[PDB]
């Protein structure tokens, strides 16, 4: 029964992790930052010239 | 010269945004490894309990 | 211009070494948190059996 309580708490911990991973994957910041850094680099070149 | 400082300031703001996105995705990959090892541990937890 | 060529090569090399050790230290932090959760797992293992 101690093990079963551990199982229960692990269940909700895993559920919380599965929610958080889905949310931060839906954020999709990688492509956005790739676009942002491309714009940054081109603007840096413009400021350099 | 005025053009120079305005260019530098706006590119610095762009830098701040890029660094924020970069640290966000770094935390995202950290959470990815978190999910990995957590599900690995959960497998053994379910194996025993 | 030729001077800039060779020093551009040199700074490129500097960037290569910087990134090579930056990824190494990032993996070091990864292994640090890895050891942390592995110690937690070993704690649970000694508790269980």
């Amino acid at each position: 029964i101690a093990d079963n309580l551990t199982y229960r708490k692990n269940l909700r911990e895993k559920d919380a992790l599965e929610r958080e991973i889905a949310e931060l994957e839906a954020r999709n910041a990688q492509e956005d930052y790739d676009r942002l850094i491309k714009e940054a680099h081109y603007l840096e070149a413009h400021r350099s010239k | 010269s005025k053009q120079m400082e305005e260019e530098s300031a706006k590119i610095k703001d762009k830098y701040e945004q890029a660094n924020s996105f970069l640290k966000i995705m770094n935390d995202l990959q950290t959470k990815t490894e978190k999910l990995e090892y957590k599900k690995d541990a959960i497998v053994e937890l379910r194996s025993r309990i």
